[PDB]
């Protein structure tokens, strides 16, 4: 079955430098788990996306719709969204430019 | 200047100690971000925004709008 | 529990901290003037003191120490 | 109906936009075979004497039933490679962007409010 | 004795059997969701299921500006202003996604179609999302709020001062000069209220509709 | 009204009652409303997407 645990273990075992997962309350709309992770080079981020969708495809979700990788044309920010958890691979620079963690922990205002 | 010169200390203590109890995120980068959350803006600024920034720190601690796990 | 061992280990873990300049980290090392640290630095240092041994000292108490030897005595006689 | 020659108000905090300029942003092209553009249809804007890709996130034209009907033709500036130029969004954006395929995941990771 | 407008059918030639099946299915939907009593102008909070999420619940609070349609599809429009942006949503009552409908403030205004709020100043349509209900006495007539409104200046979206709209909830004496109320009154049609043959007499229809609704219990 | 003649539904005339439906066959008499597998029929709990 799918849960944040296995994908986080995937990322850590894949040697992804930084991980930060924020759980979104159901009072919001988008999702439940919202993950921001880093990587070395654009090809390494592409590899992380590769492996994550590979396991998501060979594990389960024959009932559930398939998941596309969004951002391939870009090089410094890639992202995936699943039925209930969404992941954002980012180079450290753009990751610290879009101060996402502050937003997803402090929804009620802007930064 | 702040709502209370010692309240920030308690907030920082609670932030660090609750961050000790993470299950997924790395503790190192969480600690670094927590350091940044006060270091870059909560030094010598005016006495008006102090209330708002203490409020945002404390509501991040509360976490009715997402708990960092 | 050995008091000499206790002070030795707290000194050791303090040495592990990277930013501190190993100039005067004495048994009575002051922070504001001797080293130049501030409230955030000392609260982090005490939390680090609560990283291997301790975990029982309430946060409120730690603000009245502000000196390493009092911290050593407190953590030695509290357990 | 965000078609060619329609004024759209950029709502993204617009590091580029949001600054005074005697013109107002206009759509010069819609990336759909027909001209009409609906939610999620990414268009091209003439803003501050420059050409920049856009992304529609609300329009006054009634849509289906359970989706919002704003009162201003709202647009988010997006860089060519899909990255949003801004870093925030304040005006509400509909939850009808998690639907039909497109470059929408990033634009939801940057907003703060929904309807 | 208030019969929600949906069950009253448009004048036409459709076969009564259609309306009977329509009402049967509707009433069979009213027993899983309480469709409250709300007039145009009331304030509602609608709770629905997000289809594009994984089973999340969405709440939206607004003013019912228009109530139209009939049969199993009829709808109502909720207008509100969020963060200074004026949004509307058209909700279908009998849709199997609306979880519940709280009448947060049951009111009733001078005009049966509050569309002009798209032109009134932004504060005549703003409401707080997290606002609590207000009680009302059971054996009390629905209150008739009297709030005339003040308009955005020049380009009204639908030219409201015409007689054919018959709007009575706008402050015309302020935004329109006395002269403009003489050109906008040559379209009066004094013969339209006295046309005896345009009157849809729906007493004998609402009676049988009540027989059906009560018997469906 | 007649069966679909398009060349993707030539089969699936099997499970239908072949010559016609005779109500007098008396084969587990049919209820008042027959529903497709994927209709949110009335009287059912409001749908949820979890
Ligand atoms: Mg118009």
């Amino acid at each position: 079955k799918f849960d944040i645990d296995m994908m986080v273990s995937l990322l850590r075992q894949e040697n992804a430098r930084d991980i930060c997962v924020i759980q979104v309350p159901p009072e919001m709309r988008y999702t439940d788990y919202f993950v921001i992770v880093s990587g070395t080079s654009t090809r390494h981020l592409h590899a992380m996306a590769f492996y994550v969708v590979k396991m998501y495809k060979h594990l389960k979700c024959k009932r559930d719709p398939h998941v596309k990788i969004e951002g391939k044309d870009t090089d410094d920010w890639l992202c995936v969204d699943f039925g209930s958890m969404v992941i954002h691979l980012m180079l450290p620079e753009t990751r610290e430019i879009y101060e996402l963690e502050k937003l997803w922990t402090l929804r009620s205002y802007d930064d | 200047a702040p709502w209370s010169r010692e309240a920030v200390l308690s907030l920082y203590r609670a932030l660090l100690r609750q961050g000790r109890q993470l299950r997924y995120t790395d503790r190192d980068f969480y600690f670094a971000s927590i350091r940044r959350e006060f270091r870059k803006n909560q030094k010598l600024e005016d006495a008006e925004a102090r209330e708002r920034q203490l409020e945002k720190g404390l509501v991040f601690l509360n976490g009715k709008l997402g708990r960092i796990i | 529990l050995t008091l000499e061992g206790i002070q030795d280990r707290v000194l050791y873990v303090l040495k592990l901290y990277d930013k501190i300049d190993p100039e005067k980290l004495s048994v009575n090392s002051h922070f504001m003037k001797d080293l130049g640290l501030d409230s955030l630095d000392q609260v982090e240092i005490i939390m680090a003191m609560e990283d291997e041994f301790g975990f029982e000292i309430p946060d409120i108490d730690a603000e009245k120490l502000m000196c390493p030897q009092e911290i050593v005595d407190y953590i030695a006689d509290k357990k | 109906a965000i078609q060619k020659m329609t004024r759209v108000r950029v709502v993204d905090n617009s590091a580029l936009g949001n600054s005074p300029y005697h013109r107002a942003p206009r759509c010069i092209h819609v990336y759909k075979k027909n001209g009409v553009g609906k939610v999620g249809d990414q268009i091209l804007l003439a803003i501050k004497g420059q050409k920049k890709k856009a992304l529609i996130v609300g329009h006054c034209m009634p849509g289906p039933r359970m989706t919002p009907r704003f009162d201003s033709n709202n647009v988010v500036l997006i860089e060519d490679n899909g990255n949003p130029v801004g870093t925030r969004i304040k005006t509400p954006i509909p939850t009808s962007l998690r639907k039909r395929e497109g470059e929408y995941s990033k634009v939801l990771a940057i907003a703060q409010n929904f309807v | 004795r208030f019969l929600s407008p949906e069950f009253i059918p448009r004048r036409g030639r459709t076969d009564p059997l259609k309306f009977q099946i329509e009402r049967k299915d509707m009433l069979e939907r009213r027993k899983v969701l309480h469709i409250p009593e709300f007039y145009v102008g009331s304030i509602l909070r609608v709770t629905t299921a997000d289809p594009y999420a994984s089973g999340k619940i969405s709440q939206f609070l607004g003013i019912c500006i228009q109530r139209s349609g009939r049969g199993l599809g009829a709808t109502f429009i909720l207008r509100n202003v969020i963060e200074g942006q004026g949004v509307e949503i058209c909700f279908e009552l009998y849709n199997p996604r609306v979880q519940e409908i709280q009448v947060v403030k049951l009111e009733k205004r001078l005009d049966d179609s509050l569309l002009y709020l798209r032109d009134a100043l932004p504060e005549y349509s703003t409401f707080d999302v997290n606002m609590k209900p207000v009680v009302q006495e059971p054996n009390q007539k629905v209150p008739v709020n009297e709030l005339k409104v003040k308009m955005k200046p020049k380009p009204w979206s639908k030219r409201w001062e015409r007689p054919n709209f018959n709007i009575k909830g706008i402050r015309f004496d302020l935004c329109l000069t006395e002269q403009q109320m003489k050109e906008a009154q040559k379209w009066n049609q004094p013969w339209l209220e006295f046309d005896m043959m345009r009157e849809y007499d729906t007493s004998k229809i609402e009676a049988a509709i009540w027989k059906e609704i009560e018997a469906s219990k | 009204v007649k069966d679909s003649k398009l060349p993707a539904y030539k089969d699936l005339g099997k499970n239908l009652p072949f010559p016609t439906y005779f109500p007098d066959g008396d084969e587990e008499e049919l209820p008042e409303d027959l529903y497709d597998e994927n209709v949110c029929q009335p009287g059912a709990p409001s749908i949820t997407f979890a």
